[PDB]
């Protein structure tokens, strides 16, 4: 039930999504090991993901959370990078998309920094890099990130290195 | 998947060393996120 709608670069919605991508790039403490060396991206395409069943599943849970947190879903827009982006856009997030060894336990992880989610596009730690060249810093191969609507509700604050 | 800490719906990982890092977040139910935009890109080689 998923359809993908291309956004024009002239569309304000394309432009605001691109700006969030580009403006949340930072340097990483691995010197680019996982995600590559770069300060900015070449955006090739931005598509809106439209799936009624997945949307309704999201809004149902959002209302439950909201009602448990003084009518506040604490909804954010956050990046997610994964080898399974194609499964996610068709079937939704589930336990198969979790970072079992993540520092905050086995859950599904998102980042404010697009460059942080970029480190996971080819796997944990960048895996072996792109499938074609085995390069975590490949400048040729096309990468994909999701920019996601996320309900945080009441969020446990972990101060961490 | 693990469970959220009791009384919570997510975890926020607040950076405590790297002054320039933004937050990272964890949810424990797939239904708490919707993949709204698919962004296809390349990283660019610095000049
Ligand atoms: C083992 N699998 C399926 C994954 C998938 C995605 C991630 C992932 C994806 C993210 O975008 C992310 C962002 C901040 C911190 C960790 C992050 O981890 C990790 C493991
Ligand atoms: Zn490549």
């Amino acid at each position: 039930g998923t359809i993908l709608i291309d956004l024009s670069p002239d569309d304000k919605e394309f432009q605001s999504v691109e700006e969030e991508m580009q403006s949340t790039v930072r340097e990483h403490r691995d010197g680019g090991h996982a995600g590559g060396i770069f300060n900015r991206y070449n955006i090739l395409k931005i598509q809106k993901v439209c799936n009624k069943k997945l949307w309704e599943r999201y809004t149902h849970r959002r209302k439950e959370v909201s009602e448990e947190n003084h009518n506040h879903a604490n909804e954010r827009m956050l990046f997610h990078g994964s080898p399974f982006v194609n499964a996610i856009i068709h079937k939704g997030f589930d336990e198969r998309h979790a970072y079992i060894g993540g520092m905050f336990g086995a859950g599904i992880y998102f980042a404010e920094n697009s460059s942080k989610s970029n480190q996971y596009v080819y796997g944990i730690g960048g895996g072996t890099g792109c499938p074609v060249h085995k390069d975590r810093s490949c400048y040729i191969c096309h990468r994909q990130l999701l920019f996601c609507r996320v309900t945080l509700g009441k969020s446990f604050l972990q101060f961490s290195a | 998947m693990a469970h959220s800490p009791p009384g919570h719906h997510s975890v926020t990982g607040r950076p405590s060393v790297n002054g320039l890092a933004l937050a990272e977040y964890v949810i424990y139910r797939g239904e708490q996120a919707y993949p709204e935009y698919l962004i296809t890109y390349q990283i660019m080689r610095p000049e």
